[PDB]
């Protein structure tokens, strides 16, 4: 049973996570974009509600 | 093996039930004083000189020799604060008020 | 799912068909089997779930439990051999009936999607543990015992209940699934703040809270060897489960709400500790440390951070791990005395020095010596407690050291010094029980090769 | 690779094969003491090739070999820092733990368990080997726990002596005092750097606050046995000679010292707690002297020695001379 | 010996065969909740020339 | 024997609700929890007021 | 819900006739298996009652009380499903025919939604 | 330990429960099996029930 | 080596001084490191050298798994379930690539600081401001969603932040 947890898939997705963020960091490296963004989702596809006051 | 009236009860009032239970824990009717009778679950249980277990004497053979007690001896209520790893009452050279003025 | 729960219905028809000599034989064989199965549930993902069916999902806060659970019941077979050999045949049956039934209702808890099924199984466990407490109890105290364990329970499950129809009356559904994903805020109101209490009380009075923790010394105290390991190791972390699990609703009213309880917890696990120092049963001072370390753990759930929740989890496996093995020295210890007083049967590592070093152990890994898991989860929960508050790294701090003091104390006073003279009865110690041993202890030191294992769904 | 990197390693593990072959048939046969004292002085002439190479020409590295558990941002590794403290202590450590196991090959001929005490001895050795290369907090943190469990399993070496256990929770319990300021230094840490390697808090703290440098000064004092915490240390002179030679005089006890030293860039960032330094190390070696010029056991006047020396440690620390003080260690 | 044995060591048997049907009923469970197959957005997949279903 | 029942079982038969006995519960019972509250919910309430306010200086703290 | 009023029931009936438009359960149902198994265990505990071997004293005994409890759970079953099948219809029907009060509601994502955000510190 | 744990923590839930249900159950059953009394309580219950609810 | 990408993990030229020996006394350093090399790094290369031949001769492959775009929560209907649960994955996958490029950005810290020796606060500036920039952003993004945290909780708290930008823009531009 422990060899058997010591040898379990990555199905927690951690080896494949690095690799997202290593091509994800050198693209954006590359290209002069600044890295990670404060906005989690894109501005343009939320409309805000106007105040007005 | 031990009966329903060996075990401690209620705080004795009359002389009579003091006695008893001076008997019961195997000391002097005299020299037997329960604790005073106040909210706290004391009951009927010998209050015991204060003193510590490394008061009591190392070349006396005693039953139980490291913590210095006989087999049928009452106990006192806190024998587990005093049992020689723990805190002792032992004398000083020195007064307990010199020391703290010294020290402070 | 059901290739687990399938295996623990077959134990009861084996079991009864069994010879009158078999019955420890083929109860430990099939139950290590279905831990060994049981073992595949590890494999969790880091997306959502392992969904099942409609009717049972697992979990990485689910799997370690249900791993805990299924490893549980050999050990407390183990356990149960020795006392219950003057026993007739029938009623030997009925107390291994007693533990299967026990690990189903358990096991089903654990999965579980619906929160109405999960709590008709949460109650369900109550029966089987009372039964075994009442009636394999030596004392005359048990009865007593168990009509606290019992109507403390109800006192705060019949509120949950009532809340739980509610809820659905509202929502419509209370599935764990549609129950997260659809969430809304709970508004500051008196209705919303009763609701919250009747969510909480049910899981706080299991853990047990401080102020309703009295229920548990006795029914440990009082109950068989069995009894107090599935008490000590796997039905105190029913609370914890409930807790994360339900504290998703209570948002944001738990930030006002916690505060009572935090408080209770944070000043009563020093409370208990200190109460440790000064017992005179091994039984009562070990379930005494379980109240603090429960108390640890309800703070980490309060305090609903992510590194509050991977500390809550792996300290609720290490100390079921841990006050098992306690229990099991303890009931060593009875079963050649028959006192159970600490005091009484002095300087035993002269004469059983094995024995003393499994109770180095087990003392070193209940006082939390790094890297155990034990002390991972104290870690991550203070470090969590730092950032919530900066003071409370002040109680954090007593709790270890007076922790620290008990469970060397303990250690000291049984295993050190001159033996009792006038005790002559204690045999060398049987291979049964230094395995029993070895079957608590290398688990957790193997656990803490692979942390992420017991951290949780949060990890 | 580089040679430097794998004579390191190489030190440390071949100081834990005794252990593993504690249950072999070696352990049962009176050659066991003897098979420790070589192994720890083989170990020793391997630790002198570093010791060279950094001297020539101050070859620095950290090693981390095994990546343990990931906590989101936070990464953990087994990480050892091979810098000139570490470098330079190892040897040190090794030629008096050498010393003293063929000093007690006579000193404890007559004890029936010679053989669990040189298993004891190997033990601390390498609980403190951990401790001094430690790169991050929790090894670090590992460590420190365990010298402290093995100075109890060896003070009350013979358990039948009601002062030893004594002597043995109270050592337990001055240092838990220090370990709540460790484990405050290690939530602060971990709250506002991110991390508990050394680099990222070195590199993120260019003025270090009060609070996290206050927990590191509660830890050195209470392991260091300063004057709040002191009398642990004549206490544990109830062990036997070769354990007060080893632990409770020059290797265990200037562990505290060592960790005001492995956090020297930002203790010379802040005024305050330098002064607290200063002064509880001013404090500590008169206070000891003191009481050392007038004892009649042999053992508690070195032992008020070598805690008058600590204090002068703290002093050096104190008036920021860190390498000094690790001279004088 | 054969057909002895059997009447004394049967019930040995019960937990296997428990695992085994807790198997099937699992597959056949599993068997009633393919409304998605192949049909998320995230797995939308051309079948190959020779697979009838992407997942079982 | 004599001993642990008295400092276990025989306690709550001979409690006596009494002025001393009432407020020593009281005190050491609920003293120290709202004394704990206090402090907590200040130090709470400063660190809210500060980080509304913006100077809190909370750079580089991503692990809660 | 009370439909012991509702139009063309017939007073006494058991299982009308339009629920012989519904599938009936399967006889490997779940629920009639639990019958069954209920069936079983009132066989065992008259064979304890009456101390008689529990496991093997009357087969034939325990064969009925398995075939008596499976019939009757087969006959409630379908009941059960025509009752529920009747609540769903007649359910369905009333919203049909009372549009005005279940309005289709307006199509809202969350990106136009403000939702209130409290902060977990 | 005694004075919290043993004593006033049992007092205010199980104690007060236990104390409080056993008068209410003496008061209750403690009915002396005269029918002149319950049909007296009856009629009372009955005024009530007429005065009261409508 | 090949088994990293050089960009993603960047290191200095890494300029090597010459020995210079001022004596002509032997130093043990040079010669207890031949010798180290004659005793160790020979049958260590010989070992590996037969460990991947007997590699080389089964070779096979694995492959990074490729996910595609899926509408976010900004973009789900208010109870619609199946985009929901889409979007919930999407927005934990994105949420752990974002915690391993802080964990790029910390090593390329760390490393910075050990190889720079005493010059760190000066030679490291670099690093400090990419992960300044990095962990500004991972806080604005998942500071306090807590325990329970989801994709809606998020948005909720980007859309009040953006709430409190436009107001201090539009003060701004009228005072
Ligand atoms: C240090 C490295 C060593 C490597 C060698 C491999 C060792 C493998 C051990 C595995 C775990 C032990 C199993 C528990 C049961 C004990 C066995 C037994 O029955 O004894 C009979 C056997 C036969 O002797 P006997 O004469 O017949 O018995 C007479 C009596 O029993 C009387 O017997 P005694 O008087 O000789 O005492 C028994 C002994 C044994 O009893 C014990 O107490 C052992 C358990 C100690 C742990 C306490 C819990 C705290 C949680 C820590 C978790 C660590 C686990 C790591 C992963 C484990 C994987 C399963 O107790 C001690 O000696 C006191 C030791 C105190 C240790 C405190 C230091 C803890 C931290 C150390 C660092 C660990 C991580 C390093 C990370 C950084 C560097 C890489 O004796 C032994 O074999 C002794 C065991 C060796 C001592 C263990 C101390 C070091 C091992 C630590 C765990 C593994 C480290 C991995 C890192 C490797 C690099
Ligand atoms: C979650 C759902 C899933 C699980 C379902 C659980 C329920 C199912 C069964 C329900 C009831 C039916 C059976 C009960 C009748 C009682 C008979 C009895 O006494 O046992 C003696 C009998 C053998 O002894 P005997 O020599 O014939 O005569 C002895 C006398 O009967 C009397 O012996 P004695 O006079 O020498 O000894 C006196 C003893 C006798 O007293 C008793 O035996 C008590 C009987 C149990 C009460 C039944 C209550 C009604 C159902 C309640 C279920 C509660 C569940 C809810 C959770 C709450 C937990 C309490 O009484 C005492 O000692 C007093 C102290 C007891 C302590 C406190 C009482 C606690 C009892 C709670 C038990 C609850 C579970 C019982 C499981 C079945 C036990 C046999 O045991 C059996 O063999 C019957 C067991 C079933 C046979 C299974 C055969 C199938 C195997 C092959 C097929 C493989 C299946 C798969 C097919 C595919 C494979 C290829
Ligand atoms: C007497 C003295 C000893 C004599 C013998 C001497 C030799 C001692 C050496 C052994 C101890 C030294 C520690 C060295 C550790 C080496 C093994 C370690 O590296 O493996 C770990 C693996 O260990 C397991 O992960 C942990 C053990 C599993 C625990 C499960 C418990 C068993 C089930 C029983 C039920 C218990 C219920 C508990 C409730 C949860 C971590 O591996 P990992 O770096 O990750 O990756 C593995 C390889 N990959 C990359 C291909 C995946
Ligand atoms: C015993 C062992 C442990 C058991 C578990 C103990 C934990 C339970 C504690 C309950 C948590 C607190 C309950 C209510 C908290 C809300 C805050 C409120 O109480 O304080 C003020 C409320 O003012 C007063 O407190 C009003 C309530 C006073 C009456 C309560 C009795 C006080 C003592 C009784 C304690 C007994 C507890 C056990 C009962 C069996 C706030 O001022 P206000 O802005 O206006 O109200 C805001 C909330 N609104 C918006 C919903 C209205
Ligand atoms: C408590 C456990 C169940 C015990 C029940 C007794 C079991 C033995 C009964 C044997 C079968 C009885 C059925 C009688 C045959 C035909 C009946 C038919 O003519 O009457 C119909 C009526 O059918 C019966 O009412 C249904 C009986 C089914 C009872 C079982 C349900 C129990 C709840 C589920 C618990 C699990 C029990 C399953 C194991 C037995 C139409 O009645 P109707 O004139 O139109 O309305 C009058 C009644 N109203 C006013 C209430 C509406
Ligand atoms: C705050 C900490 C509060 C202290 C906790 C007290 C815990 C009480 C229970 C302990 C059990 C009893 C016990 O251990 O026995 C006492 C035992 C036996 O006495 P011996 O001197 O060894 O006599 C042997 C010869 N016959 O000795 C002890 O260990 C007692 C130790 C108590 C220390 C408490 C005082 C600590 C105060 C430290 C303040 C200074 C802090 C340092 C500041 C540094 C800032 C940079
Ligand atoms: C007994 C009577 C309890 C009185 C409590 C009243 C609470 C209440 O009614 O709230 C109802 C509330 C919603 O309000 P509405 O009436 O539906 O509408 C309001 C808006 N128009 O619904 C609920 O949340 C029901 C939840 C159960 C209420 C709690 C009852 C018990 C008290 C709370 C639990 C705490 C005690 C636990 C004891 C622990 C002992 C170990
Ligand atoms: C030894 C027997 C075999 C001898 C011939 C082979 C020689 C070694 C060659 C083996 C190849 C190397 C290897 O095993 O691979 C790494 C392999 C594990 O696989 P990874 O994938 O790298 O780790 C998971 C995270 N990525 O490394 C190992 O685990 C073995 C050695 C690592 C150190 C052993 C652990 C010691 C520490 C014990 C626990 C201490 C507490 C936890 C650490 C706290 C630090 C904060
Ligand atoms: C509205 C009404 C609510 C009623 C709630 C009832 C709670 C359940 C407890 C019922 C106990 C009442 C009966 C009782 O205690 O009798 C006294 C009885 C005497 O013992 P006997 O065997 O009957 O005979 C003695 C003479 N030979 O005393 C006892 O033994 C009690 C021992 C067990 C105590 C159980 C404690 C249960 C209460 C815990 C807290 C929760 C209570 C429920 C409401 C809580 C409020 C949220």
């Amino acid at each position: 049973g422990s060899t058997f947890v010591a040898y379990l898939p990555d199905y927690r997705m951690q080896e494949w996570a690095r690799r997202e963020a290593e091509r994800l960091v050198k693209y954006r490296e590359a290209n002069g974009l600044p890295l990670m963004e404060s906005n989690c989702f894109d501005p343009n596809k939320i409309q805000l509600p106007e105040d007005e006051d | 093996h031990v009966t329903k009236d060996m075990f401690p009860g209620p705080y004795p009032k009359t002389p009579e039930e003091r006695a008893a239970a001076a008997k019961k824990y195997n000391m002097r009717v005299e020299d037997y004083e329960p604790y005073p009778d106040d909210g706290m679950g004391y009951g009927d249980y010998p209050k015991l000189p204060d003193r510590s277990q490394q008061e009591r004497d190392p070349w006396y053979d005693w039953d139980h020799p490291d913590l210095r007690l006989n087999w049928g001896e009452p106990i006192h209520w806190d024998l587990d604060m005093y049992i020689r790893n723990r805190v002792d009452t032992s004398p000083t050279p020195v007064s307990w008020n010199t020391m703290c003025k010294h020290l402070f | 799912m059901l290739k687990i729960i399938i295996p623990t219905t077959m134990l009861l028809p084996m079991t009864w068909m069994s010879k009158h000599n078999m019955i420890w034989i083929n109860a430990t064989v099939h139950s290590l089997l279905i831990s060994l199965i049981s073992l595949s549930l590890l494999n969790q993902l880091g997306e959502n779930s392992l969904n099942f069916s409609l009717t049972f999902f697992s979990d990485s806060l689910s799997a370690p439990l249900l791993v805990l659970t299924t490893w549980l019941l050999p050990l407390m077979l183990m356990a149960s051999q020795s006392h219950l050999s003057k026993e007739t045949t029938t009623r030997k049956k009925l107390y291994i009936t007693m533990l299967i039934l026990l690990q189903l209702f358990l096991i089903m808890t654990f999965t579980a999607t619906e929160l109405i099924l999960f709590y008709i199984l949460f109650e369900a466990t109550l029966v089987p543990t009372l039964i075994i407490i009442t009636r394999w109890g030596n004392q005359t105290e048990r009865l007593n015992a168990g009509l606290y364990f019992l109507f403390y329970t109800l006192a705060g499950s019949l509120p949950l209940l009532v809340a739980l129809v509610y809820i659905q009356n509202t929502t419509g559904s209370l599935n764990f699934l549609i129950i997260h994903y659809w969430s809304h805020p709970l508004s500051n109101s008196w209705s919303n703040i009763f609701m919250w209490l009747a969510c909480i009380m049910a899981f706080m009075v299991k853990m047990p809270l401080y102020g309703l923790h009295l229920w548990l010394p006795k029914a440990h105290v009082e109950a068989p060897i069995a009894g107090s390991m599935v008490l000590a190791a796997v039905l105190l972390k029913l609370g914890g489960y409930g807790m994360m699990r339900i504290t998703t609703i209570l948002n944001p009213l738990t930030n006002y709400m916690a505060y009572p309880f935090l408080m209770l917890s944070m000043w009563g696990m020093i409370m208990t500790s200190s109460i440790c120092l000064r017992q005179t049963d091994l039984k009562s001072l070990i379930a005494y440390s379980s109240v603090s370390h429960m108390a640890l753990v309800i703070v980490a759930i309060m305090i609903q951070t992510p590194w509050s929740f991977m500390g809550a989890t792996a300290l609720m496996i290490a100390h079921g791990l841990t006050s098992s093995m306690l229990f099991c020295l303890a009931n060593t210890n009875y079963e050649r005395v028959h006192s159970r007083t600490m005091i009484l049967a002095r300087g035993l590592q002269t004469l059983l020095p094995l024995m003393a070093t499994w109770w180095l152990v087990a003392s070193l890994t209940n006082l939390a010596l790094p890297p155990s898991i034990n002390l991972i989860g104290e870690l991550f929960i203070i470090t969590a407690s730092f950032s919530w508050s900066n003071i409370t790294i002040i109680l954090m701090g007593m709790n270890m050291m007076i922790t620290a003091l008990y469970s060397l104390y303990m250690l000291i006073t049984t295993q050190r010094g001159k033996y009792t003279h006038h005790i002559n009865n204690i045999k060398p110690s049987f291979t049964r029980e230094n395995a029993l041993m070895a079957l608590h202890i290398l688990p957790l030191l193997l656990l803490t090769l692979n942390p992420k294992m017991i951290l949780g769904p949060l990890y | 690779m580089n040679p430097f990197a794998s004579l390191t390693l190489t030190t440390l593990t071949i100081l834990t094969i005794p252990i593993m072959m504690s249950n072999s048939n070696i352990y049962k046969t009176n050659l066991y003491p003897n098979y420790v004292k070589t192994t720890v002085s083989y170990a020793f002439t391997l630790s002198l090739v570093p010791l060279l190479m950094f001297m020539h020409t101050g070859q620095e590295m950290i090693i981390s070999n095994w990546h343990w558990m990931t906590l989101q941002t936070v990464e953990l590794s087994l990480s050892f820092k091979m810098d000139y403290f570490s470098v330079m202590f190892i040897p040190v450590a090794l030629f008096v733990t050498w010393s003293i196991m063929e000093f007690s090959m006579w000193y404890m001929h007559s004890d029936p368990f010679i053989n669990r005490f040189f298993k004891y001895l190997l033990l601390f050795l390498i609980t403190m080997m951990i401790l001094v290369t430690a790169n991050n907090l929790f090894q670090l943190f590992i460590g420190w726990e365990g010298v402290g469990i093995m100075s109890f399993l060896l003070i009350g070496w013979w358990h039948g002596r009601t002062d030893a256990n004594t002597a043995a929770l109270q050592a337990i319990l001055y240092n838990r005092i220090g370990d709540i300021g460790f484990v405050l230094s290690m939530a602060w840490f971990l709250t506002h750097s991110n991390a508990w390697d050394l680099q990222q808090i070195f590199m993120l703290n260019n003025e270090c606050p009060n609070m996290p440098l206050i927990g590191l000064l509660l830890a050195a004092a209470g392991k260091s046995a300063q004057f709040g915490l002191h009398p642990w240390l004549p206490s544990a002179m109830e062990g036997p000679t070769p354990v007060s030679a080893l632990l409770h005089s020059s290797t265990m006890v200037v562990a505290g010292v060592f960790l005001l030293i492995r956090f020297y860039p930002l203790m010379e960032t802040n005024k305050l707690v330098q002064t607290m330094t200063l002064c509880l190390g001013a404090i500590t070696t008169l206070f000891t002297a003191l009481c050392a010029i007038t004892q009649n056991d042999i053992k508690k006047i070195v032992a008020f020695s070598t805690s008058s020396q600590l204090g002068l440690m703290m002093v050096t620390i104190g008036i920021n001379q860190p390498h000094l003080a690790f001279l004088h260690i | 010996n054969v057909l002895q044995i059997v009447r004394d060591h049967w019930v040995h048997i019960l937990v296997p065969v428990g695992f085994v049907f807790g198997c099937y009923l699992d597959r056949r469970s599993d068997e009633k909740l393919t409304a998605f197959r192949n049909k998320s957005l995230l797995f939308k997949r051309e079948l190959r020339p020779n697979e009838e279903v992407t997942w079982k | 024997i004599r001993w642990t029942y008295a400092r276990s079982a025989n306690i709550y038969p001979n409690f006596r609700p009494t002025p001393k006995t009432s407020l020593l519960g009281a005190l050491f019972g609920i003293g120290p929890l709202f004394f704990w509250y206090y402090v907590f919910k200040t130090d709470r309430d400063k660190k809210e007021k500060l980080i509304q306010e913006g100077k809190l200086d909370q750079t580089f703290n991503i692990s809660y | 819900t009370m439909m012991s009023g509702r139009p063309g029931r017939v007073p006494l009936q058991f299982l009308p006739n339009e629920a012989r438009s519904l599938p009936p359960p399967k006889l490997t149902d779940p629920r009639l298996v639990y019958m069954g198994f209920l069936g079983y265990c009132s066989g065992l505990i008259d064979n304890a009652i009456r101390r008689r071997p529990v496991v093997s004293a009357g087969l034939h005994r325990q064969l009925l009380y398995v075939t008596s409890f499976v019939f009757f759970g087969y006959y409630l079953l379908k009941r059960q499903d025509y009752m529920y099948a009747l609540r769903d219809h007649d359910m369905f029907a009333y919203v049909k025919s009372h549009p005005e009060d279940f309005p289709e509601k307006d199509k809202k994502t969350y990106g136009e939604i403000l939702e209130e955000f409290h902060p977990v510190r | 330990s005694s004075l919290l744990d043993l004593i006033w923590l049992e007092t205010i839930l199980p104690k007060t429960t236990s104390f409080i249900q056993m008068k209410m159950s003496i008061m209750v059953s403690n009915q002396k099996g005269l029918i002149k009394l319950y049909f007296l309580s009856f009629l009372i219950t009955i005024m009530i029930s007429m005065t009261l609810f409508n | 080596p090949d088994s990293w990408d050089k960009d993603v993990y960047p290191e200095p030229p890494r300029r090597t001084p010459a020995p210079a020996p001022q004596t002509s006394l032997p130093n043990p350093v040079t010669y207890l490191t031949k010798i180290f090399d004659l005793l160790v790094d020979r049958p260590v290369t010989l070992a590996r050298e037969f460990i991947e031949q007997q590699h080389a001769k089964n070779r096979y492959y694995y492959y990074h798994r490729e996910f595609r775009r899926v509408p976010d929560i900004t973009e789900c209907e208010e109870k619609d379930i199946l985009c929901m649960f889409e979007a919930e994955m999407q927005w934990r996958r994105d949420y752990k690539v974002d915690q391993e490029i802080v964990n790029i950005i910390q090593e390329r810290l760390k490393a910075c600081q050990q190889r720079e020796g005493e010059s760190y606060r000066q030679n490291c500036a670099k690093e400090l401001e990419q992960f300044t920039q990095v962990s500004k952003a991972f806080q604005d993004r998942y500071s306090d969603l807590g325990a329970h945290y989801s994709a809606r909780k998020c948005l909720a708290k980007q859309k009040q932040r953006m709430l409190a930008e436009r107001k201090a823009a539009k003060e701004a531009a009228a005072a």
